[PDB]
């Protein structure tokens, strides 16, 4: 109940200064506690990321860092007063600390960038979610708009949509869509590193493929290569995703685990045909992203005259010989 | 000396190389502290844009718009592992090779003009001291075109 | 003071970014109410809008000093204010 997540958050406030008195109430939390495992501790699941959620919830910049700092040493009274158990990410909501840590760091990523684009992106993206407070406190607002950033992302790309429905495209209007690709992707650079410290969200990634695809049928040689080695960069992080995902689910139902592999199997050939008209140069490191999707580079080496490319295949490979 | 394969695959490459080379700007020629210093980095302008000119517009004449082609399929950085690939040994580390880390940005991708053509040659004659070698070769580069060379 | 309600005022016409700018600049000199203020200027920086500036003057201040279920006392004030948790972020 709300009277005793009202009580590790109190227990936290002292697990600042002392632990002593601290862990007499983790004490008194595993005796008093349920501790029946299917539900009772996804009870304490349900507080630990509740409050989690508050840390999130909380000089905007410089705030949110020391904000970074607290949900750090709320992953480190955990870690102490243990606080090993509990995981209730089921659908939709362990890894949702991780989760809100990545998000923290996107909310940090996207107030480094601060420029009129994307904070009048982000103004039409907050006023269609629900009205805003009209005393001053006009940013017109993060500290719920980061526990929900993503939703910032698919709708700094329908101001993208329409900022390209009066693009005219005109060469300036290729370079405000472009300015925001760098600023989802580098959000995306910044979730990578911060798991290395360790549907709507993948629609609008395949949606700026097919509008960076759109783009370079007109544009001016290296700029067509920047989106280019740019949608090489986020494409590579939409695979990443699905290939860790795959790794974490195996065995019984099984089914579901090889309907999941044709579905990201249509989309490396999906994202392979779009970069069949692109540079090959980067075929190369979108097969090792995905480090498999063969019948993309093998495909390359074919339309071409590397019969050296497929030897160069071959010789560091497992099975391609069977495969070519 | 090699076979057809690789000669339109090399031409191809070379034909990127000499357009990367005409698009550089003209160098910053006031910028110097000497007159001789200066005078000298312009000669050798000239001299690029005149000799990757030339090379660049009989590449061009083979096909339509073949220039074109040239960019949209290697201007791609994976033309750029395909130049450091035909031309070193992949042995060598491709961190410090300055090929590998160039930033070929929004090439021009136009032919050039002939007037320019011709100040970048009257400009370069004394690029190479004026060898008969250097103008013969010039005055053959401009014997299939429609301007003739001053 | 003065200066803050002066940069401000409806007899201000021209009012562009950088008059609100500089009317956020001289709080810091001052030695009463801060923040009654700080909601008097982004508020006027509204109505000169006539629902592009309050725009830019969150683009020239590089952010929890702005208010807002205060300010509401309205569909692209919080959509500013989204891609405002994202700059900032």
């Amino acid at each position: 109940k709300i009277k005793l997540l009202k009580a590790a958050f109190l227990q936290y406030c002292r697990k600042d200064l002392g632990h002593a008195q601290m862990v007499v109430d983790e004490l008194f939390s595993s005796h008093s506690d349920l501790d029946s495992d299917s539900e009772l501790d996804r009870a304490v699941t349900q507080i630990s990321v509740d409050l989690m959620d508050d840390y999130p919830a909380s000089i905007i910049l410089h705030q949110l860092e020391d904000k970074m700092k607290a949900h750090s040493f709320l992953m480190d009274f955990i870690h102490q007063v243990g606080l090993f158990g509990r995981l209730g990410s089921f659908p939709v909501r362990l890894l949702l600390c991780e989760h809100a840590e990545k998000l923290s760091a996107a909310i940090v990523l996207k107030n480094h960038h601060s420029r009129l684009s994307d904070l009048v992106n982000t103004a039409i993206l907050i006023a269609l979610n629900k009205r805003e407070y009209e005393i001053p406190s006009n940013l017109t607002p993060a500290d719920v708009f980061f526990r929900e950033v993503s939703q910032v992302d698919t709708i700094c790309e329908c101001l993208l949509e329409h900022e390209e429905q009066v693009l005219r495209d005109s060469i300036e209007w290729a370079e405000v869509v472009i300015n925001v690709n760098n600023i989802l992707k580098d959000m995306l650079q910044a979730a990578s590193h911060y798991r290395q410290n360790r549907r709507t969200v993948i629609i609008r990634q395949h949606e700026i493929v097919l509008k960076v695809a759109y783009p370079q049928a007109d544009s001016n040689l290296r700029n067509i290569v920047t989106e280019q080695l740019v949608a090489l960069i986020d494409c590579f992080l939409d695979g990443y995703v699905s290939q860790l995902k795959s790794v974490d689910k195996s065995s019984n139902r099984e089914r579901y685990d090889n309907l999941e592999m044709e579905y990201l199997q249509k989309r490396s050939d999906l994202l392979s045909p779009l970069l069949s008209l692109g540079q090959y140069l980067w075929a190369a490191s979108l097969a090792e992203k995905y480090c498999d999707f063969d019948i993309l580079v093998q495909m390359c080496e074919q339309t071409d005259n590397q019969s050296r490319l497929q030897r160069y295949m071959t010789q560091f490979a497992d099975q391609n010989f069977s495969d070519f | 000396h090699s076979s057809n394969v690789q000669w339109r695959a090399l031409s191809e490459l070379a034909a990127l190389c000499y357009l990367i080379a005409f698009q550089v700007p003209r160098p910053k020629i006031k910028l110097i502290k000497g007159e001789a210093g200066q005078n000298l980095l312009e000669m050798m302008a000239c001299d690029r844009l005149s000799q990757s000119g030339h090379m660049l517009l009989n590449l061009s004449r083979g096909k339509q718009d073949f220039l074109k082609e040239i960019v949209e399929t290697f201007a791609n950085k994976s033309g750029q592992s395909a130049l450091y690939d035909a031309l070193f040994s992949s042995q060598s580390p491709k961190d410090t090779s300055f090929l590998g880390s160039d930033d070929i940005g929004n090439i021009d991708v136009r032919e050039p003009e002939l007037e320019d053509l011709t100040r970048y040659d009257v400009g370069a004659i004394r690029a190479h001291n004026g060898s008969l070698q250097h103008l013969t070769w010039l005055g053959l580069q401009w014997n299939s075109l429609p301007a003739l060379p001053g | 003071p003065q200066l803050i309600g002066l940069y401000i005022c409806e007899e201000n016409r021209r009012a562009n970014e950088y008059d609100f700018k500089k009317a956020l600049d001289l709080l810091e000199y001052i030695d009463i109410n801060i923040n009654d203020l700080k909601l008097e200027i982004l508020c006027k920086a509204l109505q000169r809008d006539n629902w592009v500036s309050k725009d830019s003057i969150f683009v020239k201040i590089l952010l929890p000093e702005v208010k807002d279920l205060l300010q509401a006392d309205e569909f692209v004030l919080k959509a500013n204010y989204e891609y405002y948790v994202q700059g900032q972020i």
